[PDB]
């Protein structure tokens, strides 16, 4: 109707709008500015540990709050905490599905999600008098694939599922608290800020959008991609986070300005990203691909700075210690490897 | 070098190992078998005819477990999650025949059939199903045999000619998805006709199992 | 006696 | 009147979205910097550590 | 001075060394990276070590030839060297026949070996076949003795019946019962697999026909010389010519310790990609 | 969770006799076992471990040889036998549950006792004997050894505990700096190298008893004279 296309119009008239006033901003270039300092000299890692014991594919892991224990999960319906120093297992956890895409582990190192292609998120306790480890709650509401989640506090928790939809919950009690929606295609990864008060999230449809956790509604938009966003991750400071898509690029934004800062690619290189993360100085940045090893920039001035192929198929999941100690990367194999 | 409180560790390990593997041994005695369909063939008859998020079934037959997958429900983008399936064993595509006449609910244009095969055609031919059988069900077909009387078939397909009988229908339909693969070398594709009430499918499922177990065994000690 | 083998 | 609920919540988003503040590219790659050169000291990874504060050796 | 067939069998005795050396090596530390995950491993794990050991007491054989038949070793030596290199290729010969066993046990009967399969069942008949080599090696121990003149050897004095037993049962196991399991197993084998379009595959007709071939021709003389040698009296010209061919006979049958990795290593998936994962 | 010890009896001066202790609220195959003896009017000592899958089995040096311990896991059941009993094998026998792994809190659980009657080594130093207290003021106990108990890993395998009056002893700390569960924050413990303090900053009238403290450093565990307080 007429209503239909006046409207239609105004959201155009404020589209171009918008536009323009990002571009009114723009007055220079990150690598312009940081032409300056001395570029890092060639960085060399070697693989220190080896963990094994997997006998499927490996999907994701998460470090722990003391940088010495982290968890994995794999397709053989096994979760597996480990001990980082001395190669050891503590404990291994079953699962009644066997189709795992995420795992999270607790800042109080109490309680562990889990949860992927079943509609229900599990928390499992670790501290039992009994002995053994025992389920607390299944989350269930959601009518899609979950594809992430992450403890907000001790009873919090932030979960992104494949119905286009993100949810905070409440675990004493099991029911929604607060629902954030507005993506037209499936939500891949989300991101807590280190004040624990705002969350980005990416989505299918090339597009990135931050939330506020107490009104419990958008306030920005981010766009610039051309594929599917697999993976994010925000800054140490808390003013950027990065973005790693399916068409061989990797973006850093900004927070208070809505603009592209810089891009991270190369002619060699035509294959899609699985994870990014940063350093604890953030000067340095890690982003695995698939092509069976991951790669290694300068956050300053865009430039390869060392490469840590030492596996022998895609590279899935990836992470960096509290500390900045040491990395550790999974990959399709069913194998870990942790570097320093 | 150990403490006393780190030989207990590691021999906890190792028992977390050993039940570990003892626990992985145990679920390569499993056949897997993934489902597809079209929503509206049929799935449910089949399921409950080989019978005595995502749906899990379990049977029996002649000292083999297999373990059914069946994914309708997703209603999700196939292609961000396909890729766990990479090591089933078969995929089992149900196809009501009797659907020709009617067309899709979204768009009266389209048809199911269309449909059907547009769904086939991407299944079949996608990166990580180079080497895996695909079992073809046809099924309700005393209806179609019922209704070809007074409908033609030349609506689906204008560019027919035939007696417009039951055989020669059945034919056409069963060349037309075959031919819609692409490699013809590494691939097979099985093909039966079934209606509501019989008692055979479950041994045409159990003989290309034998088949593609054959092959397995046969490329894993390196002589094929 | 067979000198070598046998 | 769901189409048009569903263009006026699209709208109060658009309204929402344009009314923010900017600021220059150039502070922020400065703070990016500041932040980098005072936190540089501390890393691992950027500087290798002795093996003896190495708990992987 | 030397002869004709002393040089050729020397040549071929170098020659087979390196080889099997290098490609027994090879194949063992490969097998050995993957020995705990796969069944399949294990079986040819045994076979390179068994093909290694042998070939690894070449050299001193080499120096007992070169020396015109001088024996610097040692009584001792001769009682337990020369008979433990005798061990190394029944060993071999029986695992052959027992993984054409275990490949026509796959092909037919499948739902069996989907249910009851595991890896204690081949650790155990590996140790069977391993251990069904002491009864034939034991007479080799048992009846050998030295001579100063300085030769070593076996002396069956006063001895006759057990000569000729020891020697029936040598030939008749060890050549007529792999062999024929060998060939009723990949005929059988074939058929089944031709008899299906799903299974049908021509590299399968290769390596049968390779293997069976190889192990056919490269073991047929020295059987037929050893007991022709064992038969017949030592005081008759004929038992001297075969005593002039004995190097060259015996220099024909390490041939097949030589091909047999080389099989694997080409007809294997994979071969370079597992040689660079370890 | 509860562990119930029978068994104990009166034997000759020659004799032998089976212990059995019956677990009930926890998994017990996943937990190692330990028998301590305290003999009356004195103080305890360890007799016997076994771990996790029946693998390690350790025994005392005054007991090796006459002891024997069996576990049987799917009737969750601990069974000690003794073939050979002299005149010094009176006392009251409890049985200890333990878990290893990194972050657990062994020695948790002490459970009831059972009585029976008969008709190199790190020394563990408690120099006092008795301390008079009224209620509202701090008490410091010390603890010495002979060999440093601190490892190459950063850990010091120090540990305190405390028996009340007519009750089985109960888990106050482990490895000196840690407090367990179920137990106020008033107890604190440090130390360093051979010297070991533990601090009560309010007293009420359920800290009246005795306090023990042990060393895990090595085979076989050795205990410390306890100490007592008195109001």
């Amino acid at each position: 109707g007429s209503e239909l296309d006046q409207l239609r119009q105004e959201a155009e008239q404020l589209k171009n709008q918008i536009r323009d006033a990002r571009k009114a901003c723009a007055d220079a270039t990150l690598s312009q500015i940081t032409n300056n300092i001395d570029p890092v000299g060639r960085i060399q890692m070697r693989t220190r540990r080896t963990l094994r014991g997997h006998l499927a594919k490996i999907y994701a892991m998460h470090w722990g709050t003391d940088s010495r224990l982290l968890v994995s999960a794999s397709q053989d319906g096994k979760l597996i905490i480990w001990d980082s120093y001395t190669t050891n297992k503590v404990h291994a956890i079953p699962l009644r599905s066997s189709w795992v895409m995420t795992c999270a582990y607790a800042p109080s190192g109490n309680y562990v999600a889990c949860g992927g292609l079943d509609n229900i998120c599990s928390i499992y306790n670790l501290k039992t008098r009994e002995g053994n480890v025992r389920v607390s709650r299944e989350l269930a509401g959601h009518t899609g694939y979950l594809s992430c989640c992450r403890f907000l506090d001790d009873n919090q928790i932030v979960t992104s599922s494949g119905d286009t939809t993100c949810a905070l919950w409440d675990i004493e009690t099991g029911q929604q608290t607060t629902t954030f929606t507005g993506h037209t295609g499936d939500v891949m990864s989300l991101s807590l800020a280190p004040d624990t008060r705002l969350f980005v999230s990416g989505a299918c449809d090339a597009s990135a959008k931050l939330w506020d956790v107490r009104e419990g509604m958008c306030r920005q938009t981010f766009t610039g991609h051309e594929s599917d966003i697999n993976a994010i991750c925000f800054f140490p400071n808390g003013n950027a986070f990065a973005t790693g898509s399916d068409d061989a690029t990797c973006r850093l934004f900004d927070l208070r300005a809505d603009q592209e800062l810089m891009t991270y690619s190369h002619d060699n290189i035509i294959c899609g990203i699985t994870s990014v993360s940063f350093s604890k100085s953030g000067r340095l940045l890690l982003a695995g691909y698939d092509d069976f090893n991951c790669n290694v920039w300068d956050a300053l001035k865009a430039d390869r700075a060392g490469v840590l192929a030492g596996h022998d198929n895609r590279v899935s999941c990836l992470g960096v210690t509290d500390d900045g100690m040491a990395v550790a990367t999974g990959s399709w194999d069913s194998f870990l490897k942790i570097w320093n | 070098t150990l403490s006393a409180e780190d030989k207990a560790a590691v021999e906890r390990s190792k028992m977390i190992d050993r039940n570990l593997r003892e626990d992985g041994e145990k679920a390569a005695r499993e056949v897997k078998l993934l489902l597809l369909g079209a929503g509206e063939s049929g799935k449910n008859t089949i399921v409950k005819q080989m019978k005595i998020g995502i749906v899990e079934t379990h049977f029996t037959f002649k000292d083999l477990h297999f373990k059914m997958f069946d994914v309708g429900a997703q209603r999700s983008e196939r292609k961000k999650w396909i890729h766990c399936f990479e090591g089933v064993t078969a995929i089992i595509f149900c196809v009501a025949l009797s659907d020709y006449d009617l067309v899709l609910a979204e768009d009266e244009e389209m048809n199911r059939m269309h449909a059907s095969m547009k769904l086939f055609d991407s299944i079949c031919n996608n990166k990580w199903f180079t080497d895996t059988s695909i079992i073809l069900f046809l099924n309700k077909k005393d209806l179609f045999e019922e209704k070809i009387k007074k409908s033609p078939l030349t609506i689906c397909y204008p560019e027919y000619a035939g007696s417009n009988t039951y055989e020669e229908a059945a034919a056409y339909i069963q060349c037309q998805f075959e031919d819609l693969n692409k490699r013809k070398d590494t691939k097979e594709i099985y093909t039966h006709f079934t209606c509501s009430t019989d008692t055979k499918n479950v041994q045409f499922v159990f003989d290309a199992v034998t088949d593609v177990i054959i092959k397995n065994n046969l490329k894993d000690c390196g002589l094929f | 006696f067979k000198p070598x083998w046998x | 009147t769901a189409s048009i609920a569903q263009a006026r919540k699209l709208v109060e988003q658009l309204k929402m979205e344009a009314n923010i503040d900017r600021i220059k590219v150039s502070k922020a790659a400065a703070d990016l910097m500041a932040y980098c050169e005072a936190h540089a000291k501390e890393d691992p990874l950027l500087t290798p550590v002795p093996a003896s504060e190495n708990p992987f050796r | 001075t030397l002869r004709v067939p002393d040089i050729l069998a020397l040549v071929i005795f170098a020659v087979v060394f390196l080889v099997g050396v290098l490609g027994n090596a090879l194949v063992v530390w490969v097998t050995a990276f993957e020995a705990k995950r796969t069944i399949n491993a294990i079986w040819f794990l045994n076979l390179a070590v068994a093909d290694f050991l042998s070939c690894l007491a070449l050299p001193i054989l080499f120096t007992s030839i070169v020396q015109h038949h001088h024996w610097p070793f040692g009584g001792a030596a001769c009682s337990i060297l020369p008979s433990l290199a005798l061990l190394n290729m029944y060993a071999s010969i029986l695992l052959l026949a027992t993984i054409s066993a275990d490949r026509f046990l796959l092909v037919f009967k499948p739902i069996w070996c989907q249910n009851f399969r595991g890896a204690g069942l081949a650790w155990i008949a590996c140790a069977v076949a391993w251990g069904l080599a002491l009864l034939l090696t034991i007479p080799s121990f048992l009846y050998r003795v030295v001579r100063e003149e300085v030769l070593c050897g076996v002396d069956y004095s006063h001895d006759k019946r057990r000569e000729r037993a020891v020697a029936i049962v040598r030939l008749v196991l060890g050549f007529l019962w792999p062999l024929l399991t060998l060939t009723i197993c990949y005929t059988f084998i074939l058929l089944r697999t031709w008899s299906r379009r799903a299974t049908r595959s021509t590299k399968t007709l290769k390596v049968v026909v390779a293997v069976v071939a190889s192990f056919f021709i490269f073991w047929l003389p020295y059987q037929v010389t050893g007991i022709m040698m064992s038969f017949l009296e030592p005081s008759s010209p004929t038992f001297l010519l075969l005593k002039k061919l004995d190097s060259l006979c015996v220099s024909f049958a390490y041939i097949n310790c030589c091909i047999n990795p080389i099989i694997y290593v080409v007809a294997g998936q994979g071969f370079q990609g597992r040689l660079r994962k370890s | 969770v509860q562990l119930v010890e029978s068994g104990g009896g009166l034997v000759q001066p020659g004799g032998s006799r089976k212990l059995s202790c019956s677990a009930s609220g926890f998994a017990f195959s996943s937990f190692g076992m330990h028998w301590v003896r305290q003999a009356p009017e004195k103080g305890l000592e360890w007799v016997a471990y076994i771990s996790s899958g029946s693998g390690t089995i350790y025994y005392a040096d005054t007991v090796k040889g006459r002891f024997t311990i069996s576990r049987d896991d799917p009737k969750n059941t601990l069974f000690l036998q003794m073939t050979s009993l002299r005149s010094e094998d009176t006392a009251m026998y409890y049985c200890v549950r333990s878990i290893y792994y990194y972050g657990s809190s062994p020695f948790d659980f002490w459970g009831q006792g059972t009585t029976l009657t008969v008709s190199s080594d790190i020394v563990m130093t408690q120099a006092t004997s008795s301390v008079p207290v009224t209620p509202g003021e701090s008490v410091s106990i010390s603890c010495r050894s002979s060999k440093s108990l601190l490892h190459s890993n950063g850990n010091t395998y120090l540990y305190w505990f405390l028996q009340r009056p007519g009750q089985s002893p109960q888990l106050l700390i482990y490895r000196m700096s840690n407090l367990a569960s179920g137990v106020p924050d008033r107890f604190s413990g440090s130390g360093s190298g051979t010297a070991f303090t533990l601090t009560i900053s309010r007293l009420e009238a359920e800290d009246v008893g005795v306090y023990y403290c042990m060393q895990h450093l090595e085979y076989p565990l050795t205990f410390g004279a306890g100490t007592k307080l008195e109001l």
